[PDB]
RNA sequence: CGUCAAAGCACUUUGCAAAAGCUAACGUAUCUGUUUCUUGCCUUUUACCAGAAACAGCCGUUUGUAAGGUGUGCUAAUUUGACUGUAUAGUUUUUGUAAUCU
């Protein structure tokens, strides 16, 4: 993960979105150091918030701008700057604003059910459309 | 725990007494716990679901009186339709500090 | 076959189909001070979710309800 | 081949064979080749017709067979896969 | 209209029942999915937040923070055996935790190639021997190495620092041209068709 | 008689492995008449 | 040639060119299909003569055919036990309560 | 030295992973021997 | 009444939801199969033990056919596949594919024949050999049970429409259907003889039909109430007596049902624990066979 | 390399089961504990000393099998297994010394 000035080279296209994943990592530190104002589970949500963000760039990169090469973005999955297998979720039909990845696998849950995110709104009524414990989402189906 | 298997028309089974008067409402049930029957039934886990979430939907629709919705296939989505223009926009990754910055399913309302 | 605890139908939902589960040994009778299975439940959605508090020896020796001891006939 | 293999096997015994003229010869195989020419000893030769004579020593080419009578022991002699290359039916422990 | 949307109806109606019945990935009617990892952050942000547990914020879960004090050292154990070895500066560990954050098991175990292995440490016997000769003033590392009162180590500024230097020899250009770039990895070969897999 | 001592000893034995067993288990249940009112519908449990 | 394998250890008639025929059955064959037979019996035109084992060659072979065919679960978790049925007081479908 | 008896494979650190309480990720070693030096001295400080 | 060594015999195995168990031809083997993938062989007199399991199959065994050899298992997997197991053996002897969805029902001819019946609306006919489907008829709603004539030209075939499909394989003229039902036709079989038809549908009414050339119309024979069937869209089987006088069938209400072909129910006997999915007579003795999906199998008189 | 057959394949997570039969490394490595004996130092116990026998625990390893994950495919890719696998009209078998009558 953390590279020293005389390690290997990253590929070609790496320099120009350097500057940005560095912004991330800062507000990942920042979000480390601040604490207060929640329960044990709620100041744990915005971590997996900007973990989904920072997957989503790159994701971005690749698959809807082809701003980055094959190699890098190889590179980019190896170095742990994304999240392979959330990235993988995305890439099938149903997943395609998927939250996290603790959101829908069901051995987590206390009946074997996955989140309320993942649920269409329509089907859900108007009053029980809350914010999500595991990471606050508000709505994964590929509807909304 | 029946070990004998016998035909139809003798399971009338009748208890054969005056039906004691003295008996309240709270001895005309048979049970197993002290609030009433309860035993084993193979349920698959999808009606059960379904059938409940309906229930829950009934209960919410006749609590707060607001039932006016259809239900089909293409409705689904033009029912998806106005909660999703209701909602304000995903921002585009790596516009990130404020004036359009990304927020995806944490979007509020 | 530790099968049900007895709770009455006023804290058990007004919906005929609830979910709920049990912790084996999970806390001590109030009254008993005996070993008890804990079952915990929801009433309805939007509120705290209910548990029993008592063991399944009592609230039937006083023929009452685990959860809100409301005596089960008055 | 397995067929030149008992014809082989067959060579030390007493083997009746008769070729193409319908003479049938009676004698000890010693030598036998992939063309199944054979070498023999203490032949009775019995003629088409019936007539009986003796040989000693000869060599019959193996084109002019039809057929041999081998000893009857010989049926469970045994016969092993041949792979592509090999010229001789041995038993294998390579690849195949 | 009535006939065709009636059988349509009914045909919707059983084949999502035969879907939940008989899914492609589903075990029960729920799909099925692994077991994944969480990002670095999560496990840094409990422990921060742990601190030294000594706020009632947290006060139901000390019990079993506790409780894990059985298992602590296996942990210890797990956490030995995976440590670095001279020629790496720094080595990711595959790690499991406590979501309390009580314990932490360094979820790995330290395979090596052994000719690779051996070759590794005879590198490192000829270099040592070589910078004991050459040094000339040696000062050993003093013990215990931070005070005793000192508060523990920040994560937050250890992970800002470049990670120095570690022993490596000068493998030759020409004549160690097949070991070159990978002698000195963790896993050396895992992404060729030299070991495996992962 | 073995049966019966197998059983009390594997209970006995039983008391470190972490225990994996979880499945559903579903279960009709009838209320009856508590205080009154109109009894009330049958009831079947996760 | 991969049906010819299927006829090993079947019995065989051979009709020759010289127009015998020979009886018996098949245990190796060639690539010029010289066959082997085991207890072969000869069909002179018809008189009977015991051969035994015989080597034909490929050119005295004309054709062949067959006449008989070739001389020729560990456990499982269930138990059962007997029992009765119970009788349930209710009627209503598993999913409807 | 004495024959290995043959035993089913079992294994700790698998039966935790599969509980809920227990996750799992990827940090440096150094980093993860702080945190079990820090989490070792609070349960040494919690039965004290 | 019968000579089983016991008047009621519970039977314990399988990991899931057991989906059909059918008797052997002779009367003296049966099987069974759910979702756990598996088939499991009895012995019907004796200790009534497993002599053999047959694993290797990739899905749920929706339905399975005994051979009137008795020596070979065709099975229907939920995973668009048809396996023939060798029951003496337990060897892979072949795998039929083609089909596009889950396969419901299956059956066997008197003559090699198999046929099914998937989700991708199609029925295909299989010689036990040919690997592949011979003949195929495509419909437009999903096909959801077959039953196919001893004779071997005539294959009834019952579907989402509520009305069942009578198809002539030589001819290919389907203007003839057994109009009727008003729902899902769970589960259809043929008499012994081959003169009338056993259907069960989703409707609530398991009705009885005749099955020849020539009919005074109205060939519905007559209906059965009580028989009902859950949310759960199951499969619920029909069945016929050796004798071809008592018609039994499952029903969802945790009740198995015989009726006496007459319109009088004679068995109403309880005993489940879950729904009865398929439900059996002995050819030779009064034996019925029932089977749940709760992991167990039941036996009779 | 070729033909035939069936299996999607490569990598990987978890569960279950098994691992000397013909004297031989499941682990070319290497710890701890209990019981029964014999010792050493010993004011008594734990903690110990070092040999044996009989037993267990822990750190690990291999194989079969079942259900999944990731990446690529089914408009082909790879793996596994089996195979009596190859030319050739010019003398030793397959491009006729045959017909003719007896
Ligand atoms: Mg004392
Ligand atoms: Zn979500
Ligand atoms: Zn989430
Ligand atoms: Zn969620
Ligand atoms: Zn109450
Ligand atoms: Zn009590």
């Amino acid at each position: 993960r953390l590279r020293t000035s005389r390690t290997k080279r990253p590929p070609d296209g790496f320099d120009e979105i350097e500057p940005t994943l560095i912004e991330f990592q800062d507000r990942m530190r920042q979000i480390e150091n601040t604490m207060g104002k929640g329960t044990k589970t709620e100041m744990l949500a915005p971590i997996f918030q900007l973990h989904h963000q920072r997957s989503r760039y790159i994701y971005d990169l690749y698959y809807k701008r082809e701003a980055i090469s094959t190699e890098l973005y190889n590179w980019l999955l190896k170095q742990n700057y994304a999240d392979g297998n959330l990235i993988a979720k995305w890439k099938k039909p149903g997943y395609e604003k998927l939250c996290c990845l603790r959101c829908i696998q069901t051995a987590e849950s206390k009946f074997g059910s996955t989140c309320i995110c993942r649920v269409p709104k329509s089907k859900l009524d108007k009053d029980q459309r809350v914010r999500c414990t595991h990471c606050g989402c508000n709505g994964c189906a590929s509807c909304d | 725990e029946l070990a004998r298997n016998v035909p139809v028309n003798e399971m009338v089974q009748p208890a054969l007494g005056p039906a004691n008067p003295f008996v309240t409402k709270e001895q005309d049930s048979i049970k197993n716990s002290i609030t009433g029957y309860a035993e084993r039934e193979y349920v698959p886990n999808f009606v059960f679901n379904q059938e409940y979430y309906a229930n829950t939907h009934a209960i919410y629709g006749k609590r707060n009186f607001d039932d006016n919705e259809a239900t089909t296939s293409t409705d689904l989505k033009r029912k998806s339709q106005k909660i999703k223009e209701r909602r304000e926009d995903p921002g585009d990754p790596s516009i990130l500090e404020g004036d359009g910055a990304y927020k995806g399913p944490w979007a509020g309302y | 076959d530790v099968e049900f605890p007895s709770i009455c139908e006023r804290c058990l939902g007004d919906n005929s189909y609830v979910r709920m589960t049990k912790e084996p040994l999970g806390q001590e009778c109030k009254i008993c001070s005996k070993p008890c299975t804990i079952f915990r439940w929801i009433k309805e959605r939007g509120q705290k979710p209910g548990k029993t508090q008592i063991c399944v020896g009592c609230a039937r020796y006083k023929n009452c309800c685990q959860s809100c001891m409301l005596d089960l006939q008055f | 081949s397995l067929c030149i293999k008992l014809l082989h096997e067959t060579q030390g015994h007493i083997v009746t064979m008769e070729l193409e003229n319908g003479s049938t010869y009676r004698g000890k195989l010693i030598e036998a080749e992939d063309n199944m020419n054979c070498q023999m000893r203490d032949i009775s030769v019995t003629a088409r017709d019936g007539r009986v004579s003796h040989l000693d020593q000869v060599y019959i080419r193996g084109s002019h067979i039809r057929f041999l009578i081998v000893p009857d022991m010989l049926r469970n002699a045994p016969m092993f896969k041949v792979g592509p290359g090999r010229s001789v039916p041995l038993p294998t422990r390579g690849r195949r | 209209g009535n006939l065709e949307k009636q059988l349509n109806e009914r045909a919707r109606k059983w084949r999502a029942s035969q879907k939940s019945k008989f899914g492609v990935k589903r075990k029960q009617g729920y799909v099925q999915t692994e077991k994944a990892d969480l990002p670095p952050e999560h496990l840094r942000k409990i422990m921060k937040d742990r601190g030294d547990m000594s706020s009632r914020k947290f006060r139901a879960d000390k019990r079993s923070y506790l409780g894990a004090l059985k298992y602590l050292p296996h942990a210890v154990l797990k956490l030995l055996e995976n440590m670095p070895m001279p020629w790496e500066e720094y080595r990711e560990v595959k790690v499991l935790y406590h979501v309390t954050g009580a314990i932490t098991f360094v979820n790995e175990s330290p395979r090596v190639i052994e000719p690779h292995f051996i070759a590794q440490w005879g590198t490192m016997w000829m270099m040592m021997r070589r910078e004991k000769r050459d040094r000339k003033n040696f000062k050993r590392l003093r013990f215990p190495p931070f005070d005793d009162e000192e508060p523990p180590f920040s994560i937050d500024q250890l992970l800002d620092l470049e990670p120095l230097e570690a022993i490596r020899m000068d493998l030759d250009e020409e004549d160690d041209a097949p070991v070159m770039d990978w002698f000195y990895e963790n896993k050396a070969l895992e992404d060729t068709p030299h070991v495996n897999g992962p | 008689t073995k049966l019966a001592l197998q059983k009390i000893l594997s209970k006995q034995i039983a008391q470190a492995v972490v225990q994996q067993r979880d499945d559903p288990v579903y279960i009709r249940y009838t209320p009856s008449n508590q205080m009154g009112q109109a009894l009330s519908k049958q009831r079947i449990i996760k | 040639t991969t049906k010819m394998v299927s006829l090993l250890n079947h019995s065989l008639n051979v009709t020759t060119k010289d127009g015998r025929t020979f009886v018996g059955q098949l245990l190796a064959f060639d690539g010029f299909m010289n066959l082997v037979l085991s207890d072969c019996q000869e069909y002179r035109h018809e008189e009977k003569r015991m051969l035994g084992l015989v080597i034909l060659r490929g050119e005295f072979i004309v054709s062949l055919s067959v006449q008989g065919p070739p001389p020729m679960l560990l456990s499982g978790p269930g138990v059962a036990r007997p029992a009765g049925r119970g009788i349930p007081l209710g009627q209503a479908p598993v999913g409807l309560a | 030295m004495a024959h290995p008896k043959s035993h089913t494979n079992r294994s700790l650190l698998r039966q935790l992973k599969n509980t809920k309480f227990f996750q799992s990720t990827s940090i440096d070693w150094v980093e993860a021997g702080l945190q079990v030096c820090r989490q070792g001295y609070n349960m040494l400080q919690l039965l004290i | 009444t019968s000579d089983l060594n016991v008047p009621n015999l519970q039977m314990f195995g399988h990991t899931a939801e057991v989906l059909v168990a059918r008797f052997d031809p002779s009367g003296s083997y049966f099987a069974s199969g759910g979702m756990d993938r598996q088939i499991l062989l009895w012995n019907v007199f004796g200790d009534v033990k497993n002599y053999g399991v047959l694993n290797g199959c990739k899905g749920a065994i929706t339905d399975l056919q005994w051979s009137r050899d008795s020596r070979v298992v065709y099975c229907s997997s939920s995973d668009t596949h048809l396996m023939s197991w060798d029951a003496v053996s337990g060897q892979k002897i072949r795998k039929h594919k083609g089909h596009a969805g889950v396969v419901n029902a299956l059956d066997v001819l008197k003559v090699e024949l198999l046929t099914s019946v998937s989700d991708d609306c199609t029925m295909k006919v299989w010689d036990s050999r040919s690997k592949d489907c011979i003949k195929t008829i495509e419909e437009k709603y999903p096909l959801t049970a077959v039953a196919i004539a001893q004779q071997g030209t005539q294959v009834f075939i019952g579907g989402i429409d509520g009305a069942i499909k009578i198809w002539d394989l030589r001819n290919n003229h389907c203007s003839h259907v057994l109009k009727g039902h008003k729902d899902i036709i769970t589960s259809l079989a043929i008499s012994k003889d081959g003169s009338s038809l056993l259907s069960n549908s989703m409707d609530n009414t398991v009705r009885i039909f005749d099955v020849k050339p020539f009919a005074s119309a109205q060939r519905q024979l007559q209906i059965f109430e009580g028989a009902i069937h859950g949310q759960e869209h199951n499969l619920l089987g029909v069945a016929w007596s050796r004798n071809s006088r008592f018609v039994g069938a499952g029903s969802s209400d945790k009740n198995v049902y015989v009726w006496s072909a007459t319109g009088d129910l004679r068995y109403v006997l309880p005993g489940h624990e879950g729904s009865v999915n398929h439900v059996d007579f002995h050819p030779h003795q009064d034996i019925i066979l029932s089977c749940s999906s709760d992991r167990t199998i039941f036996l009779g008189e």
